[PDB]
């Protein structure tokens, strides 16, 4: 499931801004 | 009238934009209580203003770290904007000041914590739950955009919940007053419009794309474009393909196809009818926009609240001193702060 893939991914925690 | 309300709001804004408040408190006036969160060059702490006993959130930026990250101009934008705006879903800047080491911005405390925390824990929000938050963002962008402000940092992590369950937008580090196109690559991978990723000049339409991402994430429990690395997220964003959960209503899906629209000539928010394309969309048919602005709508989720400076809705962060060098750092760079 898409939820299962999300939960197993490395980006379920707080996501940092990008700055370039 | 909305247009008339906005006309007057702009007069209020411009007076403060042109003559910003400066040096309106001092660190020694506050008792530091708990770190509420962190960023690359700063932190936010719950503090108590001693003379009133009011609680506030105090954003503390290390000037040296601001410089190393090339965020001087962006930080001056944040403070100048925050001190000038006034809207129910924005945190007022109550005070600001600086010392040898740091920049300080004191704003209202939102005890409900980050939307992010509740979203992840609960898994996803019902459509009415998401719609209630969504409407507050629509109104806030309508306000900011009317002031020629672009926001650029929309995400659940940066949407604070107040004691009544309403939203506060607090972080203006990427907010900019710009009438034309702008070009800075900034924001959060999951929330980037294609225009940004593709290194085009872009405008406030990127905020309306970010709204689509947020509504999707709120209702699905995960964002529309995700992967383990940012490069893979960017390829998904630019490819021009979104899949919706089967539980998404037909109206929700149609709203999202028009917000998460790569074609700027068709993206809602961006067209002739502007924000009314969004407000008058069928998914929002039950929304009483006036009642949302007046905070007369019952929040579908209202936060657990035990005392004035209670922090149970926030995560725990390592506490780190607030060090103030005996030498002034970066004086020229931050002179106007
Ligand atoms: N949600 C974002 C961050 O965690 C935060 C922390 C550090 C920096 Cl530099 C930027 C943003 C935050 C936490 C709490 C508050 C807050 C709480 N009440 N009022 C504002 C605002 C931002």
């Amino acid at each position: 499931t898409t939820y299962a893939d999300f939960i197993a991914s490395g980006r379920t925690g707080r996501r940092n801004a990008i700055h370039d | 009238s909305v247009k008339e309300f906005l006309a007057k709001a702009k007069e209020d804004f411009l007076k403060k934009w042109e003559n910003p408040a400066q040096n309106t408190a001092h660190l020694d006036q506050f008792e530091r209580i708990k770190t509420l969160g962190t960023g690359s060059f700063g932190r936010v702490m719950l503090v108590k203003h001693m003379e009133t006993g009011n609680h506030y959130a105090m954003k503390i930026l290390d000037k040296q770290k601001v410089v190393k990250l090339k965020q001087i101009e962006h930080t001056l934008n944040e403070k100048r904007i925050l001190q000038a705006v006034n809207f129910p879903f924005l945190t007022k800047l109550e005070f600001s000041f600086k010392d040898n080491s740091n920049l300080y911005m004191v704003m209202e405390y939102a005890p409900g914590g980050e939307m992010f925390s509740h979203l992840r824990r609960i898994g996803r929000f019902s459509e009415p739950h998401a719609r209630f938050y969504a409407a507050q963002i629509v109104l806030t962008f309508e306000y900011l955009h009317s002031l020629d402000l672009i926001y650029r940092d929309l995400k659940p992590e940066n949407l604070m919940i107040d004691q009544q369950g309403y939203i506060k937008v607090t972080d203006f580090g990427f907010a900019k007053r710009v009438k034309g196109r702008t070009w800075t690559l900034c924001g959060t991978p999951e929330y980037l419009a294609p225009e940004i990723i593709l290194s085009k000049g872009y405008n406030k339409a990127v905020d309306w794309w970010a709204l689509g991402v947020l509504i999707y994430e709120m209702a699905a429990g995960y964002p529309p474009f995700f992967a383990d690395q940012p490069i893979q997220i960017y390829e998904k964003i630019v490819s021009g393909k979104v899949r919706f959960p089967s539980h998404f209503s037909s109206d929700l899906k149609d709203l999202l196809r028009n917000l998460l629209q790569v074609d700027l000539t068709k993206r809602f928010g961006n067209l002739k009818n502007g924000v009314n394309d969004i407000k008058n969309h069928k998914w929002f048919a039950t929304t009483d926009w006036i009642a949302i602005y007046q905070r007369k709508v019952e929040a579908p989720f209202i936060p657990k609240f035990k005392g004035p400076g209670d922090t149970s809705n926030f995560d725990d962060y390592e506490e780190e001193e607030i060090r103030v060098s005996i030498n002034e750092k970066c004086g020229k760079e931050f002179s106007e702060f």
